[PDB]
Formats: C-alpha cells, structure tokens, sequence
C-alpha cells in the first residue's frame, strides 16, 4: 500500500496539478489571444481592401482629375445621483475565472489589480501555512483582457502568466499600461519587505515587461524582464515602487512610489502640526509619524517614478500640502485627467486622494471628504488628532463622475477594527447609496477598485480581501458592481 | 476653480486665465451671450484641434505652460470662457464684454 | 441640429435626436440676470444645484422639471445639444413667479 | 480495505485524468489553435475574391444624366 | 481513519475530476471549435452577400448620371508513386492522441468504427472491462477533419454520443449526409445478433449527430431516431455490419448483412469452381454461408438503405458472383464511383472488393486480385482459394486513390496463419508498390479500417488498426507520396 | 507514516485540481466560447459597415479636366 | 471488359448525323462522356447531378447506359473519325473504336 | 487555353524527347493537367501519361514525362518497334479542351 501510494497516484497526482494549473490554463489563455489577433487583421484586411474611390471619368474627348471594454473617457455617463436608502447595487463574483482558490493549506496576500484600454494586469502572492509568516510558494504576475460574458457582466480573461524564480524576493509591485504591453515594476529584496527593513534592502529594482496579446513563439516578446539600476533619487537613499497602479502619459510611465529619507535629511515645520484643535496632540508628532516608529532611520514620502520607453527610472516627489507618510498609492487615469490616490497609515485617517494639478513635481488638490474614512485601532476611524500609530488598511475610491466628483469604491464599516467590506458610492459631504459585500463579523484587509465603460454602462470591478469562516484566511474577491442610473 | 477674462473694450483678441484646476487636460470654450458656442480648442492628446462656429474670421488658440486660452476675432455681447468637462460646459468665467 | 423652447416646467425640442452611447446629451442652465450655472448634464443628471431641480427625456423630447419654484428661481433657462461640434444652444426662456 | 480504495477507486481513475489533461485536452487545444489560422486565412481569402473591386472610366456622354432645365434626347448616334 | 480520508477527502475528488476531464472539458472544447467553424462560414456569408453590389448613379453638382483544407478524394487526377519500389517513401505519423482512445489499465477497447467525408469524420469505439467481460460504455461521436501545423491531417471530435446501456448496442455503421452523420445500430437483448441470430428481436435503431453542434442544439445535436419499418423481403432479420456508406441525395447507403434461413435459401453444388482442389466436395460452397454447416440463419451481405424523404429502411440483396458468408462491409464514395468492399472469413480468402455497377440489387465487378490476402486459421490459410468450411478472418480495408490504374491502399497483415505484422500498402491488383511497418512482426493486429482523402490537395490516408500491447487502436496518417524516392 | 502522503502530498493537491478542472479551467472555455461570438460580431460589423459600396456626392469646380 | 462501341456515321452538307455511342463494362451514370475527332475535341456532357450541364450547330445528351451527339448543319470541315471517350478525373482513359463521318 | 508540339523524330535503342508548350500554364492544385497520347493507323489514341510522370494502364516502363507550368516533355526510351506511332499532347484543364508528332526508326 505504501508503495502504490507513493508510486501510482503520487508521481500522477503532481504531474495532473501541472497540467491543470499551469499548462491548461497558459494554453487556453493563449487561445484567447489568438482569438483576439485574428480578429484585428480580419477588420485591418477589410479597411485597408475595401477601401475605394470613383475612378477619374471621362466627358467626350476630356477626363476629369479629381483630388467592448474601454476606461473612463470623457463621456457623461449617467448614475444615480441622490442620497437613497433603497438596494440598488447588485455585486457579481467573477473571482472563478482567475486562479485565485487553491488549497487549503495556503493563504492568498499582497494583491494587485489594474485596468486600462479593456486590458488587466493581475497579481498575488501564494503564501503556505499563515498569512504572515508562510513561506511564499510562488508569485503569479500576467495580464489578461477585460471580457463580456453573455450575461452582460464584465469578466477577467488571463493570456500571459510570469513568475519569478524567487517568490520571497518580490515585494511591493506597481503597473502601468502602455501600447499593447502591461509594464510591471517591482522591488527587489533579499531582506524581505522593504518598509519593514529599510536599512538592510539593496534598493534594487526590476521590471517585467508583459504582452497583453502573446505569440506561440515569442519567446523574447510575450515577456521580458530589465534590471534597474539607473534611478534618479535626487535627495532619497533608496526608492521603491508601492501602489497596484499606475499611469501612461505618451511614452511615459508613471508607477506610484515611496522615497526613503533618512531622518536628519528631513524638514517640517512643527507650527504646521494641527494641535491648534485636539488637547491631547503633540507639535512634535507629526514628524515622528513620519516614519514606521519615532526612532525609524528613515522616512517614508511618497511620489512617483518616471520611466521613459524613448530607459531610467526618475523619482519623482510629492508636495507637502497635506503632507503624510508614504503608504501605497495609485495614479489613474479617469475621464480626461489623472487622480491620485494616498492610503493612510497615520494619524489622518480621513480618504485622502484627489485631482493631479501636476504630476512632476506631483501635487494633488486633497478632496475635502468627511464621510469615508479607514478603520484602525490610537488611531480609530474619522480621527484627525496627530498621534504616532502605523496601522491601517488600503481602501481606494475610483472616480465614476467628474462633474459632481463622485468616486465608488470598497470600505470596512467599523470605526475600531477591518471587517464589514460594503461598496459606496459617495460625495465628498455625502453617501449616496451602498451595499454590503459580506456580513459584519466578517474581516477584511485590502481592496482595490477598477472601473471602466461595458457597452457604455459603468461598472466597478472591487478586490477585496476576505476572510473565510471555514479555514480563517484571506482570497481575493471579486465583486464586479454595475453602477445604476436609476434611484431604484 | 475660477476663469478670469479679459481684453475686452469697444473696437479683438480675447483672453482667459485658469486656475484652481489642471488646465491642459480640458477643453477650452468660448461661447457669446441667448447662449452661442464660438470656438474650441482640444489639448496636445487632440493634436490641439480647433473647431469654430459657421465665426469660422476667428482663430482659437492656447497656451498649457501660462494656463490660458486666447481668441482671436478678425460680433457684440459677453464672451465667456468655459471649461468643458466630459463634454458638458460646468464652468464658466464672469465673462468679459465686447462691443 | 436646431433646439426650440408650485411645480413648474420647460420643454425643449431638438430637430433631430441627441442620443448615443446610452446617452442623451441634453444639457440645462440657469442664468440669473450672472454667468450661465449647470443645472442639469445630459436627460436627469443634477450637476454641482438644490433637489428642485430634476428633468428627464429622450429622443428629442426633454424638459427641466422645477418643483417647488423659490423666488430666487426667477432666471433665463436655456436647453444645450452635446453630441455634435458645433455645439448649439435653444433662444432660452424667461421663468418667473 | 486501503488496498482496495487505492487499486479500485482511485488508482484506475487517476491514470486516466493523467493522460486527459497531458495528452488529449492539450491536444485539442492545439488543434482548436490550428482552426482559428485556418479560419482566419478563410475569411480573408474570401475578402480579397470579393471585395477587390476597381472600375475603368465612365463614359458621361454614354450615361442617362438627368439635370435642372433637362434637354430633350431622342438617340445616341 | 484513512480510509475515511481517501474515501471521503480524495475519492469524490477524484471521481468528479475524472467526469470533468473526459467528458465535460473534451465536450466544451469540441464545442468551441463548432462555434469557430459556424462563425467563419457566417463570416464568409456576410461578406458574399454584402459585399456585391453595382455602381450608384454618380451625382455631379446638380446632376443624376445613371452610367451602365480537406475534402472528399473526388474529381482530380492526383499524383501518386504508382512504380513498383522497394525503398521507404511512406511516413506513418501517428494521430491517435487527439482521440479518447487511450486507455488506462484494464481498459480494453474494441470493435472501432471510422468513416469519413466532406472534411468530417465519425469514430466509434466500445470500452470494455478482450475476449469476455463486462461493457463499460460505448462512445459514439463526430469531429472534423483539421490540418494540423505540420501539414499532418487529425482527427478533432466535436459532438459525443452515448447509450443508458452498452451492451444493448451492436455493429454500428455511419454514413454522412447534410451536415449529419447518421449512425445505424442494431439493438439487442442477446449480445451480438451474429452469435446469437436465433433469439434477436431484429428491431434498429439509429442514431444522428451534427458535425456541427450548438451550445443548446438539444435534438439537433443528439437526435434518436427508431426503425418502425424495415423491408425485409426474404430475410426473417437485418442488420447493419461494417464502418461506413455512402449518400446518394437525400438516400443513405449502409452495410448490411441479412440472416436467411438455411432451409429458403438455395444454392448450386454444380455451379462452383471447385474443380481446381483435390481435396473437396461441392457441398462447401453452400455450407460455409453459416457460422457453422448446421445454423438455423446463414449471412449474405447487402445494404439498409435510408431514404430521408419517406421512413422506412429496405435491405437490398447482392449478386450471387463469387457469394460467400455475410462478413463486415464497406462502400465508399471514391474518384466518382461507389466502391464495395467485402470482408472474408470464407473459405475464399482473397481480397474481395470492386467497382459498384448497380445499387438495388447491389452489382459489385470483383477486382482480378491475385495479390492480397487475409490471414486465417490452417483450415482456410491466407491465398486459400479452395472451397472448404470455416468460418474466421478479419477486415482489412482497400480505398481506391487512383482509379486510372486501380491503385488502392489499406493494412493488411502480412502472415499466414495468424494475424499479425499491420502494414500499410499501396497496390495494384497484380502488384505492390510499397510497403511499410506499422508495427513490429511479432505485434499482432486484428481490424483495420482506411479513410483517404484530400488535405492541401494531396493524398492522405488515416488507418485506424487496432494493434495488441489488452488491444487499442491506433491511427496513422500516411501520406501518399509523389516520388518513388 | 501512509496518512503524511495522503494528509500532505495527495489530498493538497487533488482539491487544488479539483478547483482547477471542474471551475476555472471550464469557466475560462465558456467566457472564451463567448469571445468567439464576441469576434465574430465584430467582423460582421466591420463588413458591414465599411464594404458597403457607396459614394458621395461629388463636386468638380475643384477637379482638373484635361482637353485637347 | 470497357468498351465504346460507336455506330450511325456520307451526310451531304446542311444535313444532320446522329452518332451514337454503347457504354458497357462501366457505371456510366457516374462518368463525364466527351467525343472527339481526328485530334480535336468536340463535346462534353456531364452528370445528372450536374444537371446535364454541356460544353462545345451540335447537341450533346444521355441516356440505356449510352451517350448521342446529335450534328446538325453538317460542313465538310465536319469529316473526320469520330471516338465516343469517357473521363476519369479529367483524363480520357478511355476511347472506343472510332467512327467515320464524311460531309 | 492551346498547345504547340514538336519536333518528326527520325531516332533503335535510342532516347526519343517529344516536346509540348502550353500557351497558358496547366498546373493548378500542383497537378499538371497535360496528357500525352500514343495513336497508331486503324486504332484510336491510347493513354500513355496522364498529369506528369504518371503512367495510364498497360503502358510499358518504357515511356516516362515530367514538366510544370507550360513546359511538358514524353520521354521514351529505349525507342522500340512497337513504339512507332503518332504522340500527341492534351490539354485537359479548360474548356474548349484541345491537342501530334511522327516517332519512328
Ligand atoms: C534585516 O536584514 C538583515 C540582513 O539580512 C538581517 O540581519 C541578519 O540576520 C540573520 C539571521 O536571520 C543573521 O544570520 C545569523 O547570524 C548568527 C551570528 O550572529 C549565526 O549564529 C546564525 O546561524 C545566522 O547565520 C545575519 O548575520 C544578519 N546579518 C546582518 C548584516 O546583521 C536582519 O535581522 C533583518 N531585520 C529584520 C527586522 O528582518
Ligand atoms: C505463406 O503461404 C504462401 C501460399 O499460400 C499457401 O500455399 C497455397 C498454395 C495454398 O495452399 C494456401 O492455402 C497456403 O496458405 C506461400 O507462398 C508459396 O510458396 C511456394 C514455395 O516457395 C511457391 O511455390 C508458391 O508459388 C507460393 N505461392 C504464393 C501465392 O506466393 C508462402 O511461402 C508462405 N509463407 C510462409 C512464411 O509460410
Ligand atoms: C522621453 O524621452 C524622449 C526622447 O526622445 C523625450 O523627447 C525629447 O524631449 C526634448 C526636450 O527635453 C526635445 O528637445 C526633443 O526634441 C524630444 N525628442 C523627440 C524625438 O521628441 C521626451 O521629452 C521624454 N519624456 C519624458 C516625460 O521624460
Ligand atoms: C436610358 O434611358 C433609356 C430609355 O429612355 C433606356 O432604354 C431601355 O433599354 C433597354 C435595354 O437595355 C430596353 O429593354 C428598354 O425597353 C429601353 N427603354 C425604353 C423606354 O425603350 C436606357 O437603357 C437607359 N440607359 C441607362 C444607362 O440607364
Ligand atoms: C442465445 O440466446 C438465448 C436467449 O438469451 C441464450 O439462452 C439463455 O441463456 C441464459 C444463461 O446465460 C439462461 O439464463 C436463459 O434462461 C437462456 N434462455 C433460453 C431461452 O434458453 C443462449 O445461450 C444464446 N446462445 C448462445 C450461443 O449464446
Ligand atoms: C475480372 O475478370 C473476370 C473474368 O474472369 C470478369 O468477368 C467478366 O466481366 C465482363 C464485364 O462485365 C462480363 O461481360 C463477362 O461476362 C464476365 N465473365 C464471366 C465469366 O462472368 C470480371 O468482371 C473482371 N473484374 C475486374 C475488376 O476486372
Ligand atoms: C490643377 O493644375 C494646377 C497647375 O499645375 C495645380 O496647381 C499646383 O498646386 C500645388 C498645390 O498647391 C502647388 O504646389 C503647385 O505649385 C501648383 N502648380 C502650379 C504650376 O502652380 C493644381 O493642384 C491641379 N489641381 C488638381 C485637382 O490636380
Ligand atoms: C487623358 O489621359 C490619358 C491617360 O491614359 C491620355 O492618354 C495618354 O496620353 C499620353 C500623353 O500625351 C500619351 O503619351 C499616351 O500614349 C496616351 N495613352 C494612350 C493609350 O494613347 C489621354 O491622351 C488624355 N486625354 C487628353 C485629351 O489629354
Ligand atoms: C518655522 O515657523 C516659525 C513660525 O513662528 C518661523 O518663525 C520659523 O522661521 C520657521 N522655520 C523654517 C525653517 O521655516
Ligand atoms: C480642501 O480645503 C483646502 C483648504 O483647507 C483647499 O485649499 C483645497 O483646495 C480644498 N480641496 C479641494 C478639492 O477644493
Ligand atoms: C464609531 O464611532 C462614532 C463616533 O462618531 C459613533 O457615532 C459610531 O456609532 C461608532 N460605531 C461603532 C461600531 O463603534
Ligand atoms: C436626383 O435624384 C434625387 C433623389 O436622390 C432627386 O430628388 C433629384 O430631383 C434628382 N435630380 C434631378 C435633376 O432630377
Ligand atoms: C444447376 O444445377 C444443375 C444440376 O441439378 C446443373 O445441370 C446446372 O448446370 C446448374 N446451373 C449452373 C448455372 O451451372
Ligand atoms: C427517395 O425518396 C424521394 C421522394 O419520394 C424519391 O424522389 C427518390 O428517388 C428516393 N431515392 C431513391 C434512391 O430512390
């Protein structure tokens, strides 16, 4: 028995996993695209064939001479746009068609998702045994297309599937889309995560260059790796990528960034500290919490990173109006400008993002929004006292309308703890309207909200990380939200 | 966010500054006071394109590094300067007067 | 395209219709005796405007709808096509109590 | 009975999923690749036979025109 | 508690997964293949209907000026190695693993059917737990025919079908028509009606799938379609036997053999050339027409012919020229002509095919084959040309590729006494031209069933040739060379 | 030790197949299968709209005619 | 045995022959039948399934397992040796003895 | 779609080359549609190739061909005394079908 066991279903078992998870799907994925190449050189064939002119004609003896998926565009699409109570949101699951479940025996972290141009970049990391402590199994990083189902519900194709050879070396990955590839920056650590160990990390990046559409053959075209050493850090001892996305501006990616500054490089002035409202602040905080503790070498600021495909990596700093400290980012792209995106560790916990006034240096006009905020623990949800805390969670908000600058997105409703994810829509000064994802005792982490026009109606496609009540982990979940036009 | 017009007086070239917003990712207006559309003028992800009302004497210009938007006006009321927002005219300036 | 102009209302019609993409881009003013302020983006969309203000239509059928009309109500409302450059604007109308 | 449930119920199974997914759902997935080429060369080779159109000059003179303030015609000689 | 373990944790796993890879994924994919073939021919449609068009009157000013991959082996003189060689200018590529013919275990499958036509294809198989055992399940389908990067011809199935119960379903044959492939079977309560004549109910049943299915085609996918009516003449039952026919219009032409009572059934011990064996007596000529000299039945071949515009089914007689017992047959649709093809397990060991000259009766002008074979038990050796009883053989196929000088190809196997050796040859009836292995002397083979057509415009042949390692099939497309080097 | 290949090796790794063979590897086939109509409307369209054979009205003030 | 065996060939000019052809040892039903004269070639008539569709003052048709060419208007140009041929896959394989016409 | 043929060929035991040139090419499918013909006083023309290089029924190893696009060739050798004949070339691909040379000692 124990040797049938270990010889006649063991050695097939692994083989058939392989096939299953890796080569099926790669193949399938590939397929797809295949799909998608045709169909391009069909309807060139047609424009460029069946394109005509009347033929110069003649009067007697003269002849006459004669000379599916798209982003946010400025288009008004329509929502609801009144403060209601009734369901008018009805979430889809559309998490089966990626490769996000796996076994029990692992834990599913550090998700990214973005959209651009009907295409997705998508990536976790496998972790075996707990959340925080597993050791990584592998790191999957690819792109796909953002598909119509015939359901009329969007849904994530995969068609190009990387993975590095060291899955615990792979920190804090950022995308940007650009002509027909999804450009995948991420940091490179032997110390293991980077904010965590600023003072041992190489500083090192590497970035992964993907095809949204591969080749059977394209051995050096569907993917391609650069490492990086050219980066302009200006006044900053090391430079990392830290955000799920990014932008394009012509040849130009823009990744979402954390510049690391080492204390005594670093100037505030403590009269610029918010005490003049709370009893209990210190002027002096609001530089402390600039770090990840009072006695940190080094603080984190955020900015961006400018990579030029006409080849070194710029950081880029942001301005200190409502300066914080660094946490992921994301720039995007919606209706006609760029928006950027801070999450908050810190003792701000109010949704901090807004309208890019300039991207280099970067400055944001910070919405004054008072309705959404994060959760947390010395730092609880609405507070606005300067306090040294670094905890939190990454909640961002896609702007759907610009003209009343309404944003949706996936927030914890709890003030003391993250649990209860629920999918807002809202105005700075108001909710409008929402709907629950899961139940109040049910925990959850990060979410991340793309959205983007199906056959000209909105829809909002919100990661969220959610714990399971059967083995207690985190997957990835993906609640494809249609945003209604209607009030009812 | 505020436009701010200028150069008007009795005869014209018109002016507008922007501020409180990016002004080189939106579309520049003029529209005369009813209401008539004047002229537009695209930004550099356009090929800066121009479109005028069949005025099309006028020349509609821009400049992203001053944040402004120019008309030149080679006719009577008030010129406003209005920015164009996913194809919908949410703001306008006070307007400045041309006669 | 050409565009003709308690509870009270303000009909508009345009010579040929204004929708495309799912939308009807039907656009509504109000400019008190001032520069024009958006009510209304494209049919039954409330832009950056008080409750009373609502409107809907289709086509080339659309209205503003005002309800309850307030005293400092009192202003020139006009109707605008977004869908083709030029863009055009109806002659407006005078709405007082 | 482990003997059993592993040369009966999942030994004979297992072998066969291993050479579904290595062998014949790969296999199928090629050749699906395959008919997608040739789909495509079809259309397009159904394109260029019928939609490769060019004309030579018209002959006005020769043409029934029909203008304001018409002239009468009674034959072409 | 391990064993609750693989029973509970494992084996429904398992057994799920196993239904997912066979069936449902291999079922989703063939259908994913159809919708890419509907879509193209819609495509093409599109463009021919709305890209024709006349010139529009041109408007000047003011002015209106009104100005004035694989198809059937049908109709090409194809060019072939036709000279007797002896070097190797065949290559058998092997095909079977685009099929779920692979087994696993004690997986036996047998009794293949293949036919092809029009760029599709019809493959049957029946799974069984070789000799005697308990039926698994009988796997009837249909595929296409597609060019595979190589230029190498394979067999994709988009459409199968199974019956509640496998071991009712007996001598399946299938012939094309409209985008159908209609499969006709015998049904019985007594295993197979050959064996068994005696107390078989005689009833048909048939089967028709599309080569071409939709997602939710329901009956137009999978029809089932009975027999109410079957003209018998002179035979008490009928039956289908052999792997395909033809289609002449809206009628269909299967294989088929009839059992006749021995006591109707006449014969003549004059009218026999058994004058050339000294070791004979003219009563064989007529007791070798049963499985045994004292049946009740005896077999004579024919064919069930299907008219789709009445229906009812009418088994049609063969000429008495050169009769012997009912074995598997084939018709082919080749160069312009049905083809007949008879197995035999008589005393006549000859390959016995030949052009079709009529069709109701079945006329059949036997080739003058001197060359080819079967192989048989001692009692009727392979080149046995005297008249004796016994009753064993197996099928070994012949398509014609090249009717000008009547070249036709097929496996046969090359030994006397048993069947073994499979190799694929191309000849003439007094000649081979070449030959090659399709598997070691000492592997034995038992039926072979050759499909050839068009691919690219040159010739290809699939031989389906089940070959002992349990037996399985295996599938090899040969490409008829142009060159005799 | 049989259950540690059981508990650990297989059992993993059939319940991770198992999510592959009967949800994601079919789900991607049947939203595929709906790229494929996807395609298919989409060349229709372009045939469609663009072989249609038509011309514009035609001015020539601005052509030049050649005469002897 | 294939065999075409050709009969029904002096006309004078503006007159009409018909020449008439047995097929047998063959499925004629399913074969092309062309005539040719010595070599120039006359007519052919396809299959039933073709509908009778011809190529080429001559008419060509099918019957009795035989095939006509029915020569009307006759011309001295017309004389010749008149061979009733079938096709296989666009070859002429077979030819009958040939028949001799005179106008 | 015509044919020209040459040369009489006044060649025992020799190689005797008869040429034939399409006016138009015959090769479509990558099967060339000229036939070649042997025909001998009181008999009718005998299929001798069909296509190219492919030998008709009854034909003696003795007569072999080759050729593409307009340019076929019959190749027959050793020339023997029953081989004395009229040859001729045919043109099977288009309609109106069309067609002789002297071989002898
Ligand atoms: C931040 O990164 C640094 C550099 O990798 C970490 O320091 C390293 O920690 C390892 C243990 O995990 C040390 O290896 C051990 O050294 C002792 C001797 O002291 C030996 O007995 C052990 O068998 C093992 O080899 C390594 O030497 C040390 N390197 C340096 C330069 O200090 C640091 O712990 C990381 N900090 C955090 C919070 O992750
Ligand atoms: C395999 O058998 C052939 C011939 O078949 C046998 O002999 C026939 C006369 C007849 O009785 C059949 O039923 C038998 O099965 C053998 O070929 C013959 O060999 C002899 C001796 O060289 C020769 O004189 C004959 O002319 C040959 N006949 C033919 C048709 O070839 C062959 O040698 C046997 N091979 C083996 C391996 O046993
Ligand atoms: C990205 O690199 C390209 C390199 O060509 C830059 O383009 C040049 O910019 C300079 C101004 O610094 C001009 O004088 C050149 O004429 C430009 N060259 C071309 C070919 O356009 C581009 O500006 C860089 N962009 C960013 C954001 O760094
Ligand atoms: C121009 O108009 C004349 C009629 O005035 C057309 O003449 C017809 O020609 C067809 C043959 O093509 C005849 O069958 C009709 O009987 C004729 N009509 C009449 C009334 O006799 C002529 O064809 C037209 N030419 C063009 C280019 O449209
Ligand atoms: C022919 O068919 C008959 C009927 O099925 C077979 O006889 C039966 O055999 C089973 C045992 O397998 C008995 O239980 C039945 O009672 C028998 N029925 C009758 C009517 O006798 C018979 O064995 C078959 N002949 C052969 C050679 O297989
Ligand atoms: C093989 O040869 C036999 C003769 O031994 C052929 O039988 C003759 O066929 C012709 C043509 O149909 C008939 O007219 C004769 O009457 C038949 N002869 C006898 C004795 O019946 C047979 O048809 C030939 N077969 C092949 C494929 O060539
Ligand atoms: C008709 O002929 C005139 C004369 O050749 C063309 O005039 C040319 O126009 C181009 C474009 O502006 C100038 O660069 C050339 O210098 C002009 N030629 C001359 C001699 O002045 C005119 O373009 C032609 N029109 C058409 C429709 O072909
Ligand atoms: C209208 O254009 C045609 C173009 O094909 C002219 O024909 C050619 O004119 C050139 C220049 O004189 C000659 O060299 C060619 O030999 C002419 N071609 C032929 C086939 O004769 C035609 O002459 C122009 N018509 C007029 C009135 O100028
Ligand atoms: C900091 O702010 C105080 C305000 O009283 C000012 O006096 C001081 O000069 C400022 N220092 C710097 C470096 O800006
Ligand atoms: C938020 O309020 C500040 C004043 O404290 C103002 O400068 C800023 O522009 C406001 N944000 C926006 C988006 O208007
Ligand atoms: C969170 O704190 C706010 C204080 O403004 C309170 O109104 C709300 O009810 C609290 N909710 C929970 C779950 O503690
Ligand atoms: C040309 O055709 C149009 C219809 O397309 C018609 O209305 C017009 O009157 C016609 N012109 C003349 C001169 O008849
Ligand atoms: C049929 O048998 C008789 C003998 O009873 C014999 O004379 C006759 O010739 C046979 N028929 C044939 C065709 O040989
Ligand atoms: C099939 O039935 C139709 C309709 O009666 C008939 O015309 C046709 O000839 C029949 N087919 C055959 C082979 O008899």
């Amino acid at each position: 028995l124990a040797d049938k066991i270990g010889t006649e279903i063991g050695p097939k078992v692994s083989l058939i996993d392989t096939s299953s998870t890796i080569t099926i799907p790669a193949n399938i994925g590939l397929l797809g695209s295949k799909i998608s190449q045709s169909t391009a050189s069909i309807n060139e064939n047609v424009n460029e064939k069946c394109k005509f002119t009347l033929p110069p004609l003649k009067i007697h003896e003269c002849n006459i001479s004669c000379p599916g998926v798209s982003n946010l565009v400025g288009l008004p699409n329509n929502i609801c746009l009144q403060k209601t109570s009734n369901q008018i949101l009805k979430p889809k699951l559309i998490s089966y068609t990626l490769p996000v479940v796996g076994q029990s025996g692992t834990c599913i972290t550090d998700p990214l998702l973005a959209m651009d141009e009907g295409y997705f970049a998508y990536s976790h990391l496998e972790r075996i045994g707990s959340c925080s402590r597993g050791v990584s199994k592998q790191r999957i990083i690819g792109v796909g297309e953002v598909l119509d189902r015939g359901d009329e519900v969007p849904s994530l194709f995969m068609t190009n599937v990387w993975t590095p050879p060291n899955p615990n070396t792979v920190y804090h990955c950022s995308a940007v889309y650009n002509n027909e590839f999804y450009y995948v920056l991420c940091a490179v650590s032997t110390v293991g995560d980077p904010i965590l160990n600023s003072t041992y990390w190489s500083g090192s990046l590497m970035m992964t260059r993907l095809a949204v559409k591969p080749k059977s053959n394209g051995g050096g075209y569907n993917q391609h790796q650069l490492a990086l050493r050219s980066i302009e850090k200006g006044r900053y001892d090391k430079v990392m990528p830290y955000g799920p996305s990014g932008i394009k501006q012509g040849d130009t990616l823009y990744f979402p960034a954390v510049g690391f500054l080492v204390r005594t490089e670093f100037k505030y002035n403590d009269s610029n500290c918010p005490i003049t409202k709370c009893q209990y602040s210190k002027p002096e905080n609001c530089r402390l919490s600039m770090g990840i503790r009072p006695n940190s070498h080094y603080i984190l600021r955020s900015g961006l990173l400018k990579y030029n495909l006409s080849p070194k990596v710029v950081f880029i700093e942001i301005s200190d109006q409502r300066l914080s400290i660094g946490s992921p980012s994301k720039i995007y792209d919606s209706l006609g400008q760029p928006v950027f995106y801070q999450a908050s560790f810190s003792w701000d916990t109010m949704i901090k993002f807004g309208d890019v006034l300039t991207v280099n240096p970067l400055v944001v006009n910070w919405r004054n929004n008072t309705v959404i905020s994060r959760p947390g623990q010395q730092c609880p949800r609405f507070n606005t006292c300067p306090e040294i805390c670094w905890e939190g969670v990454y909640n961002d908000a896609f702007l759907i309308d610009r003209i009343n600058w309404i944003s949706a997105g996936v927030f914890l409703d709890s003030n003391q703890t993250a649990e209860n994810p629920v999918f807002t829509v809202f105005k700075d000064n108001e909710i409008l309207y929402r709907a629950q994802l899961a139940s109040e005792d049910t925990n959850a982490q990060k979410t991340i909200t793309n959205c983007f026009l199906l056959k000209n109606k909105i829809w909002c496609i919100s990661l969220v990380e959610i714990y399971d009540t059967g083995d207690n982990v985190i997957r990835p979940k993906l609640f494809a939200v249609k945003i209604p036009e209607q009030c009812y | 966010v505020k436009l701010e017009e200028s150069g008007g007086g009795l005869v014209m070239k018109l002016s507008c500054v922007a501020s409180g917003f990016s002004f080189s990712y939106y579309w520049m207006n003029w529209v005369r006071q009813g209401l008539e559309w004047v002229a537009e003028i695209r930004l550099k992800s356009n090929n800066y394109g121009t479109h005028y009302a069949e005025v099309k004497r006028f020349t509609i210009s821009r400049d992203d590094s001053k944040s402004s938007v120019y008309l030149q006006m080679n006719d009577t009321g008030i010129y406003y300067c209005t920015r164009v927002i996913t194809t919908v005219f949410a703001y306008w300036g006070q307007g400045t007067l041309v006669t | 395209i050409v565009l003709t102009q308690q509870r009270a209302t303000i009909s508009c019609r345009a010579s040929e219709s204004v929708h495309d993409y799912g939308i009807s881009f039907m656009n509504w003013f109000q400019q008190k005796p001032q520069p024009p302020k958006l009510l209304i983006y494209s049919a039954s969309n409330q832009g950056s405007v008080p409750a009373r203000f609502s409107g809907s239509g289709s086509g080339t059928d659309f209205s503003l709808n005002i309800h309850p009309m307030e005293e400092d109500d009192i202003a020139m409302y006009f109707c605008q096509q977004s869908k083709e450059v030029p863009y055009t604007f109806g002659g407006g109308t005078k709405l007082e109590i």
